[PDB]
């Protein structure tokens, strides 16, 4: 199917003045493969999945160099915002940014992403159209202004529909055993009795790849929403991911609830009924 | 703007007593990413723990996992003890086999 | 492959 790259960049400028922490994870769909830490100072961007440590020096070389470049420019922005908000040094702020590219099957661009956030809410973001900016604020404004003098949705749109595109591909045959694979999840309902008259119906979903799933509930064959439960999708440690959704029903009457799965690795959809 | 974690304790792989399997805590939805979050044995913290590298959702909230290899008995208890800004006091969720 | 420029907000 689809696949995507990611990078998510966070800053956090910590109490008092010491030195912010930058952080820097890079993805390939779920998978993540490159990593780089303040706080785990080694100051080199490094290797978190097979395919990409068979990359050679200069690769690694490029990747530390430019990872460095952003960290430095992060170092600037909190300053900036800092300034733009009329902020003290002495308090904690948090720069988040996020970018890359989406292709299809056919593996051409399909959309461009690159968006920042300050202090846990939109900061400015570049539109689907790779031309135009959102800007969430007065301060963002500045920075609007500021990148439509100088062409700067036009040099990253060439990154997003370019370079960005050709490195995935070249991820995505590099680690194509693992990076191309669909785990479907492995599924099962168990049965809690509450007392008498209640019984809860867990719905499992596990060791399932990539993360996208729909865990759903239906009473006769009706979407069932009222005494539900839905947990976050969460990592399993392993590459692989779990979920569950649950359902409190009357004793007698577990019959009438089926549990259905959709996942991009089960030939059909999947359900699910207690028996 | 803050958010408060959502906890979720578990294992890697389905829990059999005896057999070599890894805890798991997975923190997500918070804000800011600032957090402590310690597993515990019978309410002691255990000592060697590993985590995730930060990021965060499409919503801007932060996740993280930590983890740790154990073995599980009937007898021992585990738990993931979170502190956040937005919490007044550390929140322990125990460890529930069926969760 | 990170952003070869770097722009400042």
């Amino acid at each position: 199917g689809s696949h995507s790259m990611r990078y998510f960049f966070t800053s956090v400028s910590r109490p008092g003045r010491g030195e912010p922490r930058f952080i820097a994870v890079g993805y390939v769909d779920d998978t993540q493969f490159v990593r780089f830490d303040s706080d785990a100072a080694s100051q080199r961007m490094e290797p978190r999945a097979p395919w990409i440590e068979q990359e050679g020096p200069e690769y690694w070389d490029g990747e530390t160099r430019k990872v460095k470049a952003h960290s430095q420019t992060h170092r600037v922005d909190l300053g900036t915002l800092r300034g733009y908000y009329n902020q003290s040094e002495a308090g904690s702020h948090t720069v988040q940014r996020m970018y890359g590219c989406d292709v299809g099957s056919d593996w051409r661009f399909l959309r461009g992403y690159h968006q920042y956030a300050y202090d846990g809410k939109d900061y400015i973001a570049l539109k689907e159209d790779l031309r135009s900016w959102t800007a969430a604020d007065m301060a963002a404004q500045t920075t609007k202004h500021k990148w439509e003098a100088a062409h700067v949705a036009e040099q990253l749109r060439a990154y997003l529909e370019g370079t960005c595109v050709e490195w995935l591909r070249r991820y995505l045959e590099n680690g194509k055993e693992t990076l191309q694979r669909t785990d479907a999840p492995k599924t099962h309902m168990t049965h809690h009795a509450v007392s008498d008259h209640e019984a809860t119906l867990r719905c499992w979903a596990l060791s399932f790849y990539p993360a996208e799933i729909t865990l759903t509930w239906q009473r006769d064959g009706e979407d069932q929403t009222q005494d539900t439960e839905l947990v976050e999708t969460r990592p399993a440690g392993d590459g692989t991911f779990q979920k569950w959704a649950a359902v409190v029903v009357p004793s007698g009457q577990e019959q009438r609830y089926t549990c259905h799965v959709q996942h991009e690795g089960l030939p059909k959809p999947l359900t699910l009924r207690w028996e | 703007i803050q958010r408060t974690p959502k906890i979720q304790v578990y294992s890697r792989h389905p829990a059999e007593n005896g057999k070599s399997n890894f805890l798991n805590c997975y923190v997500s939805g918070f804000h800011p990413s600032d957090i402590e979050v310690d597993l515990l044995k019978n309410g002691e913290r255990i000592e060697k723990v590993e985590h995730s590298d930060l990021s965060f959702s499409k919503d801007w909230s932060f996740y993280l996992l930590y983890y740790t290899e154990f073995t599980p008995t009937e007898k021992d208890e585990y738990a993931c003890r979170v502190n956040h800004v937005t919490l007044s006091q550390p929140k322990i969720v125990k460890w529930d086999r069926d969760m | 492959y990170l952003q070869p420029r770097t722009f400042l907000l």
